[PDB]
């Protein structure tokens, strides 16, 4: 078997996640003799049954792509990012049509202009990879066929997403001829940011939504213009957060300002003084100035041409979300509430806002029914009535940030007709926490969709590949994870129980998690059960199992905005803004989850149009230095990017390819004469054949041959067999013939 | 596709789409048609009308009710007020929706076989169920535990259900409706010298009672009032303009709900059924079924109807035992309402039934399913 | 092997005994085989030797009674050509090529031993004639 004495195994270790192995005797069937780094010597347990990771030979070691490599597994992929980084510096790399970028904290010269010439035209394997390369096979695609393309970019937003997109625009700007694209768009991010991002336990400063830039060119390709969408946008975190974490950073912002004079007609308070800011406990972040920041927002605003008046009313509504929050029932009968007289918040917010207050003190308080002929005004419970009141703050803050959006567009647009457009989506990956709830489930949901995209595009175009060579594509394996899809939202899937579970009376998160064992506990592989809980379930997703808690479910996907209260809102006049934002019925009753699903359909559909091309983005260190790798953190963002799987995934087919020259060239030293031929694919199909005995572990190509995975290891250690063979009958028979002229001298 | 939502009575139909917030077509179920010989040539004589049309035209017709006492007594007119329904006042063709239909408890089983053998076979709906009143006023009033009490025209009846479970030894039927309340109101109101003999002028006194009367909350203080003073005594406009003036009779018409004796039955009233339902309870439950009484359907509308309730229980009940009513306001609909949440559902979809086990069990399937 | 071969042995033992007692170290018993006429791998030599310990191997000394069987037992071209086509197919090999896997794979030899064995067998472009660098080393 490939283990033997002079051998390299990979061992598993908890200080770092694996450590490097010499095997000191030949295995035959339950012990390992390993030889170590960290002392010379140590004994193994083999395991009831296992071997370890073998580990890859040093020609393969530090290729541009790590499908070169022919073992694929968790500390080859470790070990070959870790020694590209630290020891080349060489930040990007490869892995199928994947780009890896591991981002450095310090910066590079590598992105200056004139290699942005050198990239252009070159095929993407001609060069080595570079942020670039992906560029210009968006840009060359574009040209050369009618289709529009995409640039999709995955991570925690600590990896460095915006500063690849961000170097993409220029790399399209610099080749294309330009005006003002990229000035704009990275003026546009700290508003996107402020308004968009949120801190969570994992990550200070984390985006809560996907954002699209459909950069636009002209029939010749020249840059007119951008255009931003978003998509994704998580409205619970505005109402509820989980302890130590903010909602958007615009509220902290926002108090952080009170003080200063234009600001304080809105009566802000220190930031732990309102209901929806202080629930996470947690209001400064370390190391930031957030009055600071809200300046440098405002600024940001100003050079988009948001005019001040308006600015002053986007913080007035705001304010007006915060002031809102405070308001506060009191139950009259347990099916019945009312608001006290003369509650300061709430008279507050009707100075804010306008709306007179005996409309809102009657609204918030009552729902209304109406047939066509006859209306009722029905009293609600307190609950309900807190149910609406956080319904409506979250429907203000996603017309508010849609409206921003809209705006940001209306400078971003420009006049000339877009012929095509390139677009680049900056979104977050797969997500798992000690603990999980709402959030996480409706992000690991869209990473699925996307994953299953990503797993048929690589499909199709390996099919492609293989029709090209003449190989039979029947051969290839497809792997497909619409059956966790199809537990997650399909019909009595775990967001249509949920929703079910809003609307049926004396809801609650034990009876809906009682449904959801119901419903599938044995029915469906991918649902399980904690054992030791009766709070939670199991959904084994694409990379990872996650355990998520019931306990915030069914109170954070409740939506229902009563449509008096609207319409009284939009009745204001004293400010241009607030009517506004609701100008355009069904959609009030929908429940988060379902505003969600169908989002994420609109993203799906914008993407299917087009053909993606992929980054992923991974951090190095939990602690921005400069240059360290910490092979913990980058194993957990290497799953967490779906990386590994993909490896798994193509480790199962032929992964690895050899031109028959260059294969021709490297075994040569295993042929013989005999053997070689005027035709040299002839002659290695000859060679192959003899060489590996069974024929299902590699096919011949028109022009490649290719291979499972280790074979072509096999081969580089039989070459390195009988190399060293051959060296050390010549080196003995040199050192007997000098030894035996110097025995020759005293006999002499 | 959402189901539509029809619940069927006498009096009104009320129909709509599942999860809307209120029903889409509601109108009085009645067929008519015409008893006079029509004179005019090119009149456009018609061969029955329904619904609406059979209210306006009303003095020209024959007005018939095809549901006594939730029973369906003429099948032809009943299939009129299908077709009208679903064709002419929600113009959404059956074949495309499920449909969701509503019957009394208790009811013969006949009336199930032959409502749904007319809902496959003469409108070929491709999946229909049969749903209980009072269960459906607990999913909209928001409640898995309450005594339902639910009177309409027609079917009075009581319903207990207790965590999502019924207890059909408890189930009372009654058969004090609005429509006796209104020929009760008739008879009595002969006494004043105003007699309204065809089925047009029962509409009218229909309207008197809907726009007049109200529940005393004690009877015979108010019997000693009314005597005593006129301050009780309101007058009505009749549609030719002529006035009408009623006195105490008009809390003495929706009164017989509490004392049947005076209609000439013996079965007690609303409030001693409703606690013989809860008596017929075992002993466990019955502080929960006390904590929610539910009302239900138009005939507990009446102003005063939920205080004389709560105080005439209060009174038969044990005095610790704390008695509440619940009257919401929109509860004339709440019978719909919690058809369209049930309709809704996630998992009532598993739960119609379909064509094919129709075709394959024929028209008994409708006992096995849905009750 | 006979007298006269024991006689010959024996006389070339004690020109490589530096001590005087007539006696070699182990680390010197591979030197008399390859002295001999053996080609003996360091794998044999320590083999026969009996895997010594680098003290005895350093310091322990041995008679040519004790050493012979062990010279008996190591006792007991076509492959070197292949093994130089190896290295090439115009029959010429490169120096530099040559020298590195001499000097870096297998039973590592000193630069200086291939030079001496190498002087003199390389043309301007560095290329030398394998089948006469074998039969050279072999003569
Ligand atoms: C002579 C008798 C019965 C009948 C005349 C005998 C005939 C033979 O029975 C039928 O088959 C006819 C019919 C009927 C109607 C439709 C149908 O698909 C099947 C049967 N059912 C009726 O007329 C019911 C309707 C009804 C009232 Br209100 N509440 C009820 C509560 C529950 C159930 C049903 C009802 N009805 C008015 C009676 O029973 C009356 C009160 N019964 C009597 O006075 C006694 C002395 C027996
Ligand atoms: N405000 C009201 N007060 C008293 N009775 C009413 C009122 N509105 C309707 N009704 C009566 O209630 C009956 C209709 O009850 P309803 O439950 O709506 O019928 P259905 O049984 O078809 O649902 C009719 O007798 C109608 O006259
Ligand atoms: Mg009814």
């Amino acid at each position: 078997e490939l283990y033997t004495k002079y051998a390299r195994v990979w061992i598993p270790d908890p200080e770092e996640v694996w450590k490097s192995a010499e095997l000191l005797k030949d295995y035959k069937p339950k012990v390992l003799q390993l030889r170590l780094e960290e002392g010379k010597d140590l004994e193994y347990c083999l395991d009831p049954k296992e071997l370890p990771p073998l580990r890859n030979p040093d020609i393969l070691v530090g290729e541009n792509d790590l499908t070169a490599l022919s073992y694929l597994h968790e500390p080859a992929v470790l070990h070959n990012l870790k020694v590209r980084f630290i020891d080349s510096k060489l930040i990007y790399t490869y892995c199928g049509i994947v780009l890896v970028a591991i981002n450095p904290y310090e910066q590079l010269p590598i992105y200056g202009e004139d290699i942005i010439n050198a990239y252009s035209g070159q095929n993407m394997g001609d060069m080595d990879p570079h942020i670039f390369a992906v560029a210009e096979e968006a840009y060359k695609q574009m040209a050369r066929d009618e289709r529009n393309q995409s640039i999709i970019v995955s991570g925690e937003s600590g990896a460095g997403k915006t500063v690849s997109a961000k170097y993409a625009m220029r790399y399209f700007a610099t080749v294309s001829g330009s005006a003002n694209v990229e000035e704009k768009v990275l003026a546009s991010n700290p508003i996107m940011e402020s308004i968009g991002n949120a801190k969570t336990t994992r990550n200070d400063n984390s985006s809560r939504f996907g954002k699209y830039i459909e950069i636009g060119f002209d029939k010749r390709y020249r840059i007119i213009g951008a255009n931003m969408r978003t998509y994704l946008l998580e409205k619970s975190r505005v109402v509820f957060q989980a302890e130590e974490e903010r909602n958007y950073h615009i509220f902290y912002q926002l108090c952080a300002s009170a003080a200063l004079p234009e600001f304080k007609t809105l009566r802000l308070g220190n930031a732990n003084y309102f209901h929806y800011t202080k629930q996470g406990g947690s209001p400064v972040i370390d190391g930031i100035d957030d009055a600071k920041e809200m300046v440098n927002t405002r600024q940001a605003c100003t050079l988009l041409g948001i005019s001040d008046s308006y600015q002053m009313g986007i913080f007035r509504i705001l304010a007006g979300i915060l002031h809102l929050g405070n308001v506060e029932f009191a139950s009259r009968d347990s099916d019945s509430c009312a608001i006290p007289p003369k509650h300061d918040p709430l008279t507050i917010f009707c100075d804010l806002m306008g709306v007179d207050y005996e409309e809102m003190a009657h609204w918030l308080c009552h729902r209304k029914l109406a047939t066509a002929t006859e209306t009722y005004i029905k009293p609600i419970s307190k609950l309900h009535a807190i149910n609406a009141r956080d319904a409506l703050a979250k429907h203000i803050y996603a017309n508010l940030f849609n409206w921003i959006v809209d705006h940001v567009n209306k400078a971003l647009h420009s006049t000339v007709k877009q012929h095509s457009f390139i677009g680049v989506l900056d979104i977050y990956g797969f997500e798992t926490f000690e603990i999980n709830s709402f959030e996480q489930f409706c992000i690991n949901y869209a990473n699925e969709k996307l994953q299953q995209q990503f797993n048929m595009h690589v499909f199709k175009l390996e099919q492609e590949e293989y029709m090209k060579e003449q190989i039979p594509w029947t051969l290839i394996d497809f792997y497909d994870n619409q059956p966790c899809i199809n537990l997650i939202e399909a019909k009595m899937g775990v967001l249509d129980l949920l929703d079910e579970e809003c609307k049926m009376p004396k809801g609650s998160d034990d009876t809906w998690a009682q449904k959801l064992y119901n419903t599938h506990l044995n029915k469906c592989a991918l649902f399980e059960k904690p054992r030791l809980s009766n709070k939670a379930f199991i959904i084994k997703h694409f990379a990872d199992k996650v355990e998520y808690q019931c306990e915030g479910f069914l109170e954070k996907n409740k939506d229902t905005v009563y449509e008096e209260q609207i319409k009284v809102l939009k009745s204001s006049k004293k400010f241009k803004l607030l009517p506004e934002l609701f100008q355009d019925s069904k959609e009030h009753k929908k429940t988060v989850g379902h505003q969600f699903r169908n989002s994420l359909h609109l993203l799906m559909e914008t993407l299917n149009a087009t053909t993606p091309h992929y980054v992923r983005c991974i951090k190095p260190n939990d602690f921005k230095f400069p240059f360290t790798f910490d092979e913990k953190r980058a194993v957990q963002q290497l799953r967490a990017c779906g990386v590994l799987e993909t490896i798994r995934i193509s480790a199962a087919g032929f992964p690895s390819r050899w031109t028959y020259q260059e294969f021709f060239s490297r075994y040569r030293v295993l042929m013989k004469q005999k053997d070689v031929l005027s035709d040299r694919k002839q002659t290695c199909k000859n060679v192959l054949e003899k060489l590996i005995l069974d024929k299902d572990k590699y096919q011949f190509g028109k022009t490649k041959i290719f291979f499972r995975a280790g074979q072509v290891a096999y081969l580089e250690k039989i070459r390195a067999d009988k190399l060293r063979a051959a060296c050390i009958r010549i080196q003995k028979t040199i050192r007997g013939w000098l030894m035996r002229k110097k025995y020759m001298r005293m006999r002499r | 596709t959402t189901a539509l939502v029809c619940d069927n009575g006498s009096g009104l139909v009320k129909a709509g789409f599942a999860g809307d917030d209120a029903p889409r077509a509601v109108f009085p179920s009645i067929v008519g048609r015409p008893r006079h010989q029509g004179v005019m040539v090119g009149m456009g004589q018609k061969d029955s009308y329904v619904g609406d049309e059979a209210q306006s035209k009303r003095g020209i017709l024959t007005l018939k009710y095809p549901i006594e006492h939730g029973i369906i007594t003429n099948w032809d007119d009943m299939e009129k007020i299908w077709h009208h329904t679903f064709y002419n006042e929600l113009r959404v063709a059956p074949e495309e929706h499920p449909t969701l239909l509503t019957e009394a408890p208790l009811n013969p089983k006949a009336n199930r076989e032959k409502m749904t053998q007319i809902m496959f076979e003469t409108f070929n709906v491709p999946a229909m169920y049969v749903a209980i009143q009072a269960v459906l006023s607990l999913y909209a009033s928001g409640r898995t535990t309450g005594i339902v009490l639910d009177s309409g025209d027609g079917v009075t009846h009581n319903v207990p259900i207790y965590e999502g479970y019924a207890l059909p030894h408890a189930i009372m039927r009654l058969d004090l409706a609005g429509r006796d309340l209104t020929d009760y109101l008739m008879k009595i109101l002969t006494e004043r010298g105003y007699s309204f003999v065809t089925t047009a002028e029962r509409e009218i006194v229909r309207d008197i009672k809907e726009k007049l009367c109200y529940v005393a909350l004690d009877f015979e203080n108010e019997m000693a009032t009314a005597a005593s003073s006129s301050s009780l005594e309101k007058s009505y406009e009749l549609p030719d303009g002529q006035v009408i003036t009623i006195g105490n009779e008009r809390f003495r018409c929706p009164e017989t709900l509490f004392q049947p004796s005076f209609i000439g039955m013996e079965s007690a009233g609303i409030h001693e059924t409703t606690y013989n339902s809860i008596m017929k309870c075992d002993i466990d439950i019955r502080k929960d079924l006390y904590a929610n009484n539910v009302m239900s359907g138009g005939t507990t509308m009446y102003p005063g109807i939920a205080d004389r309730m709560q105080k005439e229980i209060t009174a038969l009940a044990p005095s610790t035992m704390k008695i509440k009513i619940i009257a919401p306001p929109e509860r004339k609909y709440s019978v719909w309402i919690g058809g369209s949440i049930l309709a809704s559902l996630s998992t009532f979809q598993q739960m119609w039934i379909t064509k094919q086990e129709y075709d394959e069990a024929g028209p008994s399937i409708v006992h096995r399913k849905c009750f | 092997f006979n007298k006269d071969q024991l006689e010959e042995f024996k006389e070339a033992f004690e020109l490589f005994d530096r001590v005087g007692d007539g006696k070699i170290l182990y680390s010197q018993c591979g030197d008399v085989m390859r002295a001999l006429g053996q080609n003996p791998t360091n794998a044999e030599v320590l083999k026969v030797l009996g895997n010594p310990k680098s003290d005895e191997l350093k310091s322990r000394r041995v008679d040519f009674e004790t050493f012979l069987p062990m010279l008996q037992a190591v006792a007991k071209y076509e492959d070197y050509l292949e093994g130089f086509r190896v290295f090439d197919g115009n029959g010429k090999v490169m120096g530099a090529e040559l020298r590195h896997v001499l000097t870096t794979l297998g039973e590592k030899m000193t630069e200086e031993e291939v030079e001496t064995v190498l002087a003199g067998h390389e043309d301007s472009n560095g290329c030398i004639n394998y089948e006469a660098f074998l039969k050279h080393i072999l003569s």
